């Protein structure tokens, strides 16, 4: 896959600093369907490129500027154990509620009235 | 040559993963950041520390974790040094680091080898999977 | 709609299951078995409680449209129209 991977960057490079200019030319110049389909959104691969491009857009952002940088990201870790515990309980309850509605007598009648 | 933009970008990348990792552990079992922020806030007086309950229920939100032994704790944290180390290191390489004609230029070079049989995917699985032993 | 309340406090069983459950039982079945029957009856069963049941001769009534979750509870019935107010034990059903 190292091609598909490679021209999917480098077209991701251009088009991240001339966006569609220079890809836009390419794609009436050289003439290829491969090209028309990477372009386009069809081509399922094309959301990945999405992806490359915003990341090189972004290295544009702080190009000229230092990161001069944990806690955070563990309590978020935690919660997301929190919540995944809620929903396994949830599932317990819910197993708990099939097994007596399955096991009573639904034949016990004793109505009172009628709509 | 080599694109600059590519090499920034996988660093970028990379310091995400480890910040990821470091975050599922501390994740899994908040003492390792509980355990190492207390200490922390007798050296630094300044230092912000979380509410006792979380600290003793071990939970970070909702969830109250498992109470894990001493020494996994203390792995783990010797583990996150090491990728803190990491970190570091790419983030310093970072800061020292940070048409069209040349486009079709390199696309042509990329026909190169068309017959190469083999599937790819070991970028960022080897990476993900570089930071998260046995079968 | 159904209001039914429960005692007034007068080992996690029974109170780990959702309150109660309700199910749309058809008369074709009954232990007496005297003979009558085709109607539906809106029964409505907890643990220690004796059962309970509300004649349905209209066909159809608020049988809703799409009011896509998917806790299933017990069934769409209840998790789609019932509430439980387990802090004061009134069950509404509609």
């Amino acid at each position: 896959s190292a091609f598909d991977l490679d021209v999917v960057k480098l077209t991701a490079q251009f088009v991240a600093r001339n966006g569609r200019q220079f890809l836009t030319q390419l794609m009436q110049k050289e003439q290829r369907n491969y090209q028309f389909d990477f372009l386009r959104p069809q081509h399922s691969l094309f959301n990945y490129f999405t992806k490359l491009v915003e990341q090189y857009t972004k290295i544009l952002i702080p190009p000229k500027g230092l990161f001069s940088k944990l806690d955070q990201v563990c309590y978020r870790v935690e919660w997301a154990k929190f919540q995944e515990r809620e929903r396994k309980k949830e599932e317990e309850e819910k197993e708990k509620e099939r097994v007596a509605y399955a096991q009573i007598d639904w034949h016990d009648f004793v109505v009172v009235e009628t709509v | 040559m080599e694109t600059i933009l590519e090499q920034q970008r996988r660093y970028h990348e990379e310091k995400e993963r480890l910040m990821d990792v470091m975050a599922k552990e501390m994740l899994t079992k908040k003492s390792t950041l509980r355990d190492q922020i207390n200490s922390d806030h007798r050296t630094r007086a300044m230092q912000d520390r979380y509410m006792e309950v979380s600290g003793n229920l071990r939970d970070l939100y909702d969830d109250k974790d498992g109470l894990r032994k001493e020494e996994l704790n203390a792995i783990s944290g010797p583990n996150e040094f090491a990728e803190f180390y990491n970190r570091l290191k790419q983030i310093k390489e970072f800061h020292r680091k940070h048409f069209e004609e040349l486009l079709k230029a390199r696309e042509n070079p990329s026909e190169e080898a068309q017959n190469l049989v083999e599937f790819t995917d070991e970028e960022g699985y080897g990476r993900y999977l570089d930071l998260h032993y046995i079968n | 709609k159904v209001t039914k309340q429960r005692d007034s406090e007068m080992y996690p069983e029974i109170a780990e299951g959702i309150m109660p459950r309700h199910r749309f039982m058809s008369a074709y079945e009954q232990r007496i078995e005297p003979p009558d029957r085709r109607w539906q009856y809106l029964l409505m069963a907890a643990e220690p409680y004796e059962t309970i049941a509300f004649k349905v001769p209209s066909r159809e009534i608020d049988k809703a449209e799409g009011k896509t979750h998917w806790n299933r509870e017990t069934k769409q019935f209840f998790l789609q129209f019932h509430f439980k107010m387990e802090k004061p034990p009134a069950p509404p059903s509609l």
